[PDB]
DNA sequence: GATGTGTAGCTACACATC
DNA sequence: GATGTGTAGCTACACATC
């Protein structure tokens, strides 16, 4: 049975390698030339210093903290490897896709 | 004209062609120094200090990358350090200087730090970006401050490290990165586990102290979802740690580490710790192979056959070096003893004809080195370890011994001794058990005769507890049930032939298989059932007759026993398909499923859940099963929010699901069939759990219903088919879906949750191949609503949209023959 | 040998703009 | 959120120079 069930089980391996972890992841996923130091125009200097008005310039509290610490979980590795096998008889397997 | 004027000029000429290129900025800054010199002679220090500061100002409101600002920042950088230089070589060794130095530089770096600082809250991002670039790029160079400033840094930076912007947090970390001597590191040690922005976790990552405190906070990154946070722990924090690895980690620690980067997904992250075993540790401890693998806990580690072969690809010219003089096998270590099974089995893999020959003693000599250590172990008495130390040995040896060239009859009848010596051995680890009767399988070259030869083992090791019973109860004990079954298991595991043709298994059956499966224990229990799930891969009509006890242990069964009852009836599935259910003395293929769903269902036990999830899944591929009720029970275990915190759970139906419906068409229009109901029930579960109102909500534990749509899309479009036979561009799989999802759509309550399957519904393909009468079928649901409810704008036009879709379709058609 | 040099390409990832 | 485009960090090969 292996022939062609060999590549069709080697196609999907390749293809959702990144969408192992499921859940919102299932998505394949995926000028100025010179400046004049010498003009003076100090007026603009006043504009740099503005304070920040209505401007947020921060993060919200809700983003400053996760709880998944942006980590990778836990890795099963399933792979059409681990399909085709039985599961008290490893070695033996069995021949889905005929 | 003026001094004063002079001085701007001057500083203004320097600015005007640093910007140009980096040609002469050693020019430059001898220039500047120059100037600087001139003004504190004539008095004027103050007005160089303000000119140099006016003209860094026209450069912060530039981007990030504007070529421009990179080269006046550097210059302003090289330019600091200057004058710090001249004032370090000095301190050293010549005598201060008269003109008061010192003290000129630290009143001009105190005066320019507060200058910059003014902006750096500005509400420009790039103005807040090249406040802390030019702080960064001179931090090193400050030397001494005073306190005052020192309190207006720490506090600046403390704010902008959650800045919102992370190009300006990136900076931020490069400052703080300085003043980490040991609450500095306090910061970073938060930043690299909660900053959203994978490049500013790189940032505090690769600059962090690396103390003994920080450490486990930076290896962390190990397992960062971003591929380029994983590739550098071992490019680049590894390779600076050099040997430190060996001395200043913890081995439980280590030993994961290595584990995940050469089991990683992605290419570039397996290379990088490839590479590093290979040439950096290798080159760390002079070619070492012993000590390397000394490090690599041989014994305990789970990755020395990955690690080892990995060098073996990376430097195939260290290979003939290895040495196994008839000498030693007396120093043989766990390390060297691997190091036998790692080369042996990669030179036979791999093809290494010139080894095979000369660099491996025969079958007949091996076998007199192997029993050698099983004497030492077993027959004649830090002794705990030593024991160990020799099973490992015993172990590699025997892994190897397994795939010899038996060719040679002298040795393999001695090799067939000294393991049926081992086998009979009561006090055998079941390592060596387990490998032992792979190698007296690999000796027989017949079946029978394999069996024949392990039957033996265990009913004389049955009969000696039963005779040694005879004192003054015709049965072994306790202790002696393991050990048969044990072996039973292993020499089961490798017969692949019916029970008619050997029949001293029927007899073993009746003699401690079918006892243990009544036993009183549970690991027995447990045991009982996997050899009896053994045989009857082998005889149907023995798992006919078993299929009832089975389910009912998996039922009433506790969570050891009902775990390895479930996936006996998997098997028993895969083999033999529905010839052991729906029949006359069979039970009813209804009970089963029934008895998935419970197990399904239940979220007491995870690990369970896995099985029925991954078991199911197997049996829907093979077509043995073919139940929609069932089949769409699955898919909703993998959307519910119960199962969320199953993370083995998940993982398994998002592989298995998304290739099931692409395998075949008639997978996929199962799932087109019961794709519309799968919906309608998640929509209510995330309307409830979004409205309920519980102390322990999760309501992000759920995809929301216009994700979980789009993934039905995915799953349904027929252009995901690996057979493309080209008869299935007019495949109508997806419009009879969708045709369903509208006929729900009155259904459903919340506008959000309408809305958030309208915007989404384009996704589907329309082809003029497909059937005429089902895109008209699919265009007068679309009008019935189109019109007929309340629409929001967005969910109107998207309607809208594909409504003309399919008239313009129709308009394909007709006209034609 | 190793050490640079230049050139080419690649991919996941940002930011830009609407 | 969906885009198009830019960017970071490699990764490889041909090479010199000592």
């Amino acid at each position: 049975m292996s022939i062609f069930e060999k590549d069709l089980m080697a196609y999907f391996d390749e293809n959702l390698n990144r969408n192992w972890r499921g859940r919102e992841h299932w998505k394949v996923r995926n000028k100025v030339l010179e400046i004049d130091f010498f003009k003076t125009d100090d007026s603009f200097e006043d504009k740099v210093f503005a304070s920040k008005g209505r401007t947020k310039i921060d993060m919200p509290i809700k983003n400053r903290k996760n709880d998944t610490h942006y980590l990778l979980p836990d890795d099963f590795h399933f792979s059409t490897d681990r399909i085709t096998r039985l599961f008290i008889k490893p070695g033996q397997k069995m021949s889905l896709f005929s | 004209i003026d001094i004063n004027t002079k001085i701007f000029n001057s500083v203004a000429e320097v600015f005007q062609k640093a910007q140009g290129s980096y040609a002469g900025h050693r020019k430059h800054i001898a220039v500047l120094k120059k100037i600087q010199s001139k003004a504190v002679e004539q008095g004027y220090e103050d007005a160089f200090n303000f000119w140099f500061d006016k003209l860094v100002t026209k450069i912060l409101p530039l981007k990030k990358n504007e070529i421009i600002g990179d080269r006046i920042v550097k210059l302003v950088a090289a330019f600091i350090a200057s004058l710090e230089r001249e004032l370090i070589l000095a301190k050293k060794q010549n005598y201060k200087l008269t003109n008061d130095e010192e003290g000129i530089f630290s009143r001009f770096v105190d005066q320019f730090i507060r200058h910059v600082l003014r902006g750096v809250e500005s509400p420009d991002k790039n103005v807040r970006f090249r406040v802390l670039q030019l702080l960064a790029v001179i931090m090193d160079n400050i030397g001494e401050i005073d306190e005052s400033l020192f309190n207006l840094l720490i506090l600046s930076l403390n704010k902008r490290i959650y800045d919102r912007e992370p190009t300006v947090r990136i900076q931020a970390v490069f400052c703080l990165t300085k003043f980490q001597d040991e609450e500095a590191t306090r910061t970073l040690v938060a930043s690299i586990q909660n900053d959203p922005s994978a490049e500013v976790r790189r940032a505090a990552m690769l600059n962090l102290i690396n103390d003994n405190n920080t450490r486990p906070y930076i290896l962390e990154r190990a397992r960062d979802v971003n591929i380029v946070n994983r590739r550098l722990v071992y490019s680049r924090i590894l390779k600076s740690m050099g040997r430190k690895c060996f001395d200043d980690i913890e081995p439980h620690i280590f030993d994961q580490l290595i584990e995940w980067g050469l089991e990683d997904r992605e290419l570039s992250v397996r290379n990088a710790c490839k590479r590093l075993i290979a040439h950096d540790w290798l080159n760390a401890l002079d070619g070492d192979l012993i000590e390397l693998l000394e490090k690599l806990d041989v014994s305990r580690s789970s990755v020395c056959v990955k690690a080892i072969e990995a060098l073996f690809q990376s430097r195939p010219d260290i290979l003939s070096k290895i040495k196994f003089p008839e000498s030693i096998w007396k120093d043989f270590t766990v390390e060297i003893a691997f190091l036998f099974r790692a080369i042996y089995l990669y030179c036979l893999d791999n093809n290494i004809t010139e080894m095979l020959e000369e660099n491996f003693p025969e079958a007949s000599k091996l076998s007199e080195h192997l029993n050698h250590y099983i004497l030492l172990r077993y027959h004649h008495n830090q002794s705990h370890f030593d024991y160990n130390t020799l099973e490992f040995i015993i172990e590699q040896l025997s892994i190897a011994a397994e795939r010899y060239d038996y060719s040679d009859e002298v040795g393999r009848r001695s090799m067939l001794t000294v393991v049926r010596n081992m086998l009979a051995l009561t006090t055998l680890s079941e390592p060596l058990i387990k490998i032992g009767i792979r190698v007296m399988k690999s000796l027989s070259i017949n079946e029978k005769d394999f069996v024949t030869m392990a039957i033996e083992i265990i009913n004389d090791i049955r009969d000696d507890d039963i005779e040694k019973q005879e004192s003054e109860e015709k049965e072994a004990s306790s202790a002696t049930i393991v050990l048969c079954l044990t072996r039973s298991s292993y020499m089961l595991e490798l017969v692949n032939t019916p029970l008619t043709e050997n029949i001293l298994i029927a007899s073993l059956m009746d003699t401690l298989i079918t006892p243990a499966v009544r036993n009183t224990a549970p690991n027995i229990r447990e045991l009982g059932v996997k050899n009896l799930g053994l045989c009857c891969l082998l005889d149907v009509k023995l798992a006919i007759d078993n299929m009832y006890i089975l389910g009912m242990c998996v039922s009433k069964g506790n969570a050891s026993l009902k775990y390895i009852a479930l996936q006996v009836i998997v098997d028993i599935f895969s083999v033999h398909g529905n010839t052991v259910v729906d029949g006359e003395g069979k039970v009813d293929s209804i009970s089963l499923h029934k008895i998935f769903y419970k197990v399904l269902k239940n979220n007491g036990l995870p690990e369970c859940q896995v099985i029925a999830a991954e078991g199911l899944c197997k049996l829907f591929l093979a077509d043995v099963f073919t139940d929609d009720d069932l089949f769409e029970t699955l898919v909703l275990s993998y959307f519910s929010p119960i199962n969320s915190s199953n993370e083995a759970l998940v993982q398994a139906f998002a592989f298995c699901i998304p290739v099931y419906c692409f395998s075949h068409p008639a997978h996929q229009q199962r799932m087109s069939r019961t794709a519309a109901d799968i919906l309608l029930r998640l929509c209510v579960l995330w309307d409830d759990l979004q409205s309920s109102v519980i102390p322990e909500v999760d309501r992000e534990a759920m995809l929301k219903p216009n994700i979980i749509f789009q993934q039905l899309l995915f799953w349904t479009d027929p252009r995901n088919l690996v057979n493309q036979t080209g008869s299935t561009k007019k495949d109508t799989v997806q419009l009879t879906f969708l045709i369903d999802v509208l006929k729900i759509y009155a259904q459903i309550e919340k506008k959000e949750i309408k809305k958030m399957i309208i915007t989404n519904i384009n996704a589907i393909f329309l082809s003029s191949e497909q059937d005429y009468s089902t895109l008209k079928e699919l265009l007068e649901y679309s009008d019935d609503i189109a019109e007929n409810d309340n629409l929001d704008n967005v969910s109107k036009n998207a309607l809208d949209k594909l409504r003309n879709n399919l008239n313009s379709l129709i308009e394909e058609i007709n006209e034609r023959s």
